[PDB]
RNA sequence: CGCGUCCCCCGCGAGCGCACGGGGUCGGCGGCGAUGUCGGCUACCCACCCGACCCGUCUUGAAACACGGACCAAGGAGUCUAACACGUGCGCGAGUCGGGGGCUACGAAAGCCGCCGUGGCGCAAUGAAGGUGAAGGCCGGCGCCGCCGGCCGAGGUGGGAUCCCGAGGCCUUCCAGUCCGCCGAGGGCGCACCACCGGCCCGUCUCGCCCGCCGCGCCGGGGAGGUGGAGCACGAGCGCACGUG
RNA sequence: GAGUGGCGCGGACGCUACGCCGCGACGAGUAGGAGGGCCGCUGCGGUGAGCCUUGAAGCCUAGGGCGCGGGCCCGGGUGGAG
């Protein structure tokens, strides 16, 4: 008889990806090895991110990689994205970048390689830098999804600016009793 | 497009690029070790005091 | 490559046979006859086979050549060894170590060859 | 896949994951959106504020084609016209501005969200925002109206 | 041929795995001609299987 | 890899004709059993 | 009865809808029929434009 | 040509051997100095007591620094305030023992659990057999048996506790690094008392086993250890 | 069909399972509820920090210039202590090298 | 417990072998064996000791003097559709999708269309509505001017996985002295995200001047400061599949 | 760690990396949730140069066993076409 609570003794994180795609599952084998063998904490973070869901590794736009590599003391450095690199159409000038991504969108490939850029895969990144030296590891915005507007404090509960789940937006779809001083009360 | 272009991670992992930038393999296996007493086992006592 | 087409074959190949909590591979060049990355005999560039002879007597050693690997009819180069046990086992040891040819199948090939030579020996 | 579903794992139990005390009865709160002002008031207030009551003017024979006004921001204005035009305008000495017919690409009103790259434009739009016009002028451009 | 053999296709005698034959094969009208071709390509043990 | 080898064409008698096709890039596409 | 935050939603399934469920197993048979009747029309007007 | 590698790899092998012997001698001499200290500590408490009696005065010895708290009641039907303190003392199981240093903050935590514990003022020999027989170190959050000194030198060596004797000295003579050396010990998994308890429920003073047994915890440690 | 009216019996046990969370006391609390006439002025005080940027930035160099001259014009037993010195790897390399040479 | 050297008090010796030493071995044996004997744990029957009330169910509480069940076989109860939400897998990605239509035995399939993306959903919100509809600063031409131009130009603080620099240092009878690698005082750029502070858009309110002009008007536009918004602030969506509610 | 200076042709095992190995602590459970089943039923696409009138399915079984269990595999009898 020991007074332990077993409620939280099982840690609920990912040991492996849920996916059965082999090319990712070979990149995991490569970073299973590099993570635990190299002293680099970079490889630990890349391995950890190869497990994560589509939603946990959101797409990083070309323009954020433009922006986040314009930052000082970051010149001649490889931009590592464990998610995907999407083209941003509201950016005109694109510099020469060194990029690692699982996916680069065909319009963003064209855009980066035309600007004298180089595109790597995680297999090349290992051979280029096994310990992940000379890298800027970036992530897309994870509160990017519309899903996160519906989350937090329930709408109809004062100072909650939480999007309600409404069938269709208009002038007679949840605008009256809980929304106005005129139609009863306002939160 | 390919997610990785060199699938052969025999040749990747044993490339000098990577083999340089590892720590040494800890291949020595450590089984449990039996407790012996103070007043019972004389040379187990001599190993500690 | 080998590591890729292992990830296809590992579970859903025709040669794969699961039953009685055991896993086997009935591939024509697997020496330990077991579903394993190392022992699979279709997937590597270098492959050692050991089968009994076309006759009753001797062992055939199947070396897979370096070059034409999309070329099945010329890819496997077979050599019958019909000698005494000690020299049949020696030839296989020399083939594998002193050509450096898949040298981590050196002992599996010998143990297999030894068990083929035992098989084609008259019963008491 | 019926085999992946929860019902398969609940063979051999009794209540079928629906409670031994509070049975799985048919419609024990009423059907559909029943009792939104009575016994479900807190759900319709905590989660659907505004659901009950009239607000605004009725418009009987509303025709969505009349109010059709697809809007383009300045930040994506140069996507309407090929990247060749953006290049050749900056090279060419004349000071000649390429024409961006916003109506051809399938937008009517030009709104002024982003930075516009510093070269002259003639935006042929149907409507303009004030800030949208100021940016086009500010870069050194014209705002042509059309119908 | 690793994956094609793992699908169980008897292709040991087969000259090349992306086996490509002449455009004369389109003009074949009798099965006697078709059967004869597979004996020569050595795809026939796949039919015999 | 990237490379596309030189693929021979076999005659009706099951022997290599002089003609070659460059392996199409389809045959070097990613294998996804998924 | 509403569980928590979910969409307020009104299915139109209160009428005897199962009597009037139109299925589309015809679809490929319809398309074959329309295409045969289009080829048959086009052959009747030998020189004339098939479209009309 | 290897003759230099062969010779160099043997010098490294030898440099670690002479380094062991030097550590092995330190550990030997530290324990010999500790034997001299425990003599002087034990002998002065007699010496001080005697000269006080010669004068006709009294020598009130120091209130003790170090208790050995054993849990005597089980896991069932325990008040929340008692539950919390017993798991701050790392007594999460019946007949678990921990060393606890006495101060004002500790003694009010030992009256709050009085019914559920049996504690006292452990002897030197009580600290020996507990650390030797029952001594398990908490190394990488794992209960690993103190079978070599280098288990204790790798966790506690930064506090200059580099052998079994250094730990025993740090516990018994409640040193500057008592906290770290005591938290290093796993709570002692003691067996049921051989010959029995008197009465689990009631306090020791009223013929029970619960509460403070000043000299007398050592009678029950030797029974349970 | 009378029933139990009110109790608080199991509740204190329920509260303490997921702890009784003290509020996430984050740094820089919001200026909600601070009096409008004061919050107006503080916003103006932030608005015109650009004005005294040169007066501030040059004054940082003059504090550094005082420090530019302020670093410029600035410049238990005998056996156990001896055996602890010989025992540990760095400081006792030469002490141990002589023990190895002492037995020649 | 050599001594070559250092001053107060006066860097590798070779063997062997024993073992309270990182979990048991014997280089010890002895009986028996063809028509009565050996082994076979489980299973068939029987005996004895201990334990042992009848299941399902509603219930605070069932062995209940609560209900259902004589016995056996076979049948027999969370489904399918639609919608929605979230999670997960896959494709493409500021897009995405032909699903309707059309074109060309298995095939009622599959393949294709792109001047078939009509269209959906996303890319813009906000107001009941008319509608409106998402950074600026600085330096000059006339200590402050309506507008002339000039150039850099999409915030700030704090915490932030990672990376970046590297004071110092990790050994061969020495000591210089590189190249390669590695650790590291201290110093930075800081992803996502969180909190805070600014800003912007829309509604509305307050104060308050100043521009505009084919029609000078009950016209139009702008400012400052609060405030309502399911917003902006270098996109994530769409399609498909699966799970759960 | 590296560069310029003062005879005998030999060596167990492994690594279905969705695998294998090591060390520590732990194990009640209704309603309920989740996971894994080389648990079982019936049909479909693949696949096993599978099995089968020299005896399939089904059934019976004081037989030999395997698995924590769901179950399963063997022997013997019956049966006759999968």
């Amino acid at each position: 008889g020991v007074d332990i609570l077993h409620n939280k003794d099982r840690k609920v994180w990912r040991k492996e990806p849920k996916s059965q795609d082999m090319y990712l599952r070979l990149l995991v084998k490569l970073y299973r090895f590099l993570a635990r063998h190299t002293n680099s904490t970079f490889n630990q973070v890349v391995l950890k991110r190869l497990f994560m869901s589509r939603t946990k590794r959101p797409p990083l736009s070309l323009s954020r990689v433009i922006r986040k590599m314009k930052l000082p003391d970051r010149e001649n450095k490889t931009a590592v994205v464990v998610g995907t690199i999407t083209d941003d159409v509201r950016v005109q000038e694109v510099p020469k970048l060194k990029v690692c991504a699982l996916r680069v969108t065909s319009r963003a490939h064209s855009r980066i390689l035309k600007a004298e850029g180089k595109i790597l895969t995680f297999h090349q990144l290992a051979l280029d830098s096994p310990k992940g030296r000379g890298t800027v590891l970036l992530s897309g915005p994870r509160k990017g999804r519309e899903v996160y507007q519906h989350f937090g404090k329930a709408p109809g509960t004062p100072h909650s600016h939480t999007k309600p789940y409404v069938r269709s937006k208009g002038r007679k779809f949840e605008r009256a009793r809980g929304r106005r001083a005129s139609w009863g009360y306002k939160n | 497009m390919h997610k990785m272009l060199n699938t052969d991670l025999s040749r990747i992992l044993k490339s000098p690029e990577i083999q340089r930038a590892l720590r040494a393999p800890r291949k020595k296996i450590h089984r449990r070790v039996l407790k012996k007493n103070p007043l019972k086992n004389l040379r187990i006592m001599l190993k500690l005091n | 490559s080998a590591h890729l087409q292992w990830m296809v074959v590992r579970n859903c190949s025709s040669f794969l046979i699961k039953r009685n909590k055991q896993t086997y591979s009935t591939e024509p060049n697997n020496l330990k006859a077991r579903n394993s990355f190392r022992y699979n005999g279709l997937i590597h560039r270098k492959t050692v086979g050991v089968e009994p002879a076309a006759d009753g007597k001797g062992v055939v050693v199947v070396m897979k050549r370096r070059s034409g690997q999309r070329k099945p009819a010329t890819s496997y180069v077979r050599t019958t060894i019909n000698k005494n046990a000690r020299a049949t086992l020696s030839s296989i040891r020399h083939m594998i170590r002193k050509n450096k040819y898949h040298p981590d199948l050196r002992m599996a090939a010998i143990r297999r060859a030894s068990a083929i030579l035992r098989s084609q020996k008259p019963v008491m | 896949p019926s085999r992946l579903r929860k019902t398969r794992k609940l063979r051999g139990h009794v209540s079928h994951g629906h409670g031994r005390i509070g049975k799985h009865r048919k419609h024990p709160g009423g059907r559909g959106n029943a009792g939104g002002m009575h016994h479900h008031r807190i759900n319709f207030d905590k989660y659907h504020p505004g659901y009950f009551g009239k607000v605004g003017m009725r418009h009987y024979h509303l025709k969505r084609n009349q109010s059709f006004c697809p809007t383009v921001n300045l930040d994506k204005l140069w996507t309407l016209v090929s990247e060749q035009t953006r290049v050749n305008a900056a090279k060419n000495k004349t000071g000649a501005a390429p024409i961006i017919d916003v109506v051809r690409s399938g937008y009517y009103k030009v709104l002024g969200k982003g930075k516009l790259p510093k070269q002259p434009v003639i935006v042929k739009a149907k409507f303009f925002s004030r800030r949208a016009e100021e940016k086009i002028k500010g870069v050194g451009g014209a705002c042509v109206l059309v119908a | 041929p690793a994956l094609v053999m793992s699908k169980g296709h008897r292709i040991e005698e087969v000259p090349e795995l992306p086996l490509v034959v002449e455009d004369k094969v389109e003009g074949y009208k009798k099965t006697k001609e078709a059967v004869l071709l597979l004996k020569k390509l050595k795809a026939w043990n796949d039919i015999k299987k | 890899a990237c490379a596309r080898p030189l693929i021979s064409v076999y005659s009706e008698k099951g022997e290599s004709s002089g003609k070659n096709v460059t392996l199409p890039a389809v045959f070097k596409a990613p294998i996804r059993p998924d | 009865a509403p569980s928590r935050n979910g969409m307020i939603l009104k299915p139109h399934f209160h009428k005897d809808w199962q009597r009037r469920v139109a299925t589309w197993f015809n679809q490929p048979a319809r398309k074959i029929r329309r295409r045969k009747a289009r080829q048959a029309r086009a052959r009747r007007i030998a020189p004339r434009p098939a479209a009309g | 040509n290897f003759a230099e590698l062969k010779i160099k790899r043997l010098r490294k092998k030898f440099a670690q051997k002479m380094l062991r012997k030097a550590r092995r001698k330190l550990i030997y001499e530290k324990a010999k100095h500790y034997h001299k200290e425990y003599r002087q500590m034990y002998r002065t408490e007699i010496r001080m007591a005697r000269m006080a009696r010669k004068a006709g005065n009294f020598y009130v010895p120091a209130e003790p620094k170090l208790a050995f708290v054993i849990r005597i009641r089980g896991i069932n039907g325990v008040s929340p305030k008692v539950r919390k303190v017993l798991q701050l003392l790392r007594l999460r199981q019946i007949f678990n023992g921990t060393f606890v240093k006495l101060n004002k903050a500790s003694i009010n935590m030992l009256r709050i659990v009085e019914p559920y514990i049996a504690w006292g003022y452990p002897n030197l020999k009580s600290v020996n057999e507990l650390i030797y027989k029952r001594g398990y170190g908490k190394i990488n959050k794992k209960r690993i048996a103190l079978t070599d000194n280098t288990l204790i030198a790798r966790s506690l060596g930064k506090y200059n506790i580099i052998c079994m004797e250094d730990l025993i000295h740090e516990i018994y003579t409640v040193g500057k690094h008592f906290k770290e050396a005591n938290n290093f010990l796993w709570p002692f998994k003691l067996s049921s008392p051989r010959g029995g308890m008197k009465k689990k429920t009631t306090h020791f003073v009223e013929g029970g086993d619960a509460g403070n047994r000043e000299d007398q915890i050592n009678r029950l440690i030797r029974r349970m250890n | 069909a009378k029933s139990k009216n009110h109790t608080t019996h199991n509740q204190s046990r329920k509260w303490h399972r997921n702890g009784i969370k003290k509020p996430r006391s984050q740094r820089y609390e919001s200026l909600k509820g601070v009096d409008p006439k004061f919050l107006r002025n503080m916003r103006f005080a932030k608005k015109h920090n650009k004005k005294g940027l040169k007066k501030m930035q040059a004054n940082n160099a003059k504090a550094m210039a005082a420090r530019a001259e302020a670093i410029k014009a600035l410049v238990v037993s005998r056996k156990l202590h001896r055996l602890a010195y010989i025992a540990h790897p760095k400081l006792g390399r030469r002490a141990r090298a002589r023990i190895a040479r002492g037995l020649r």
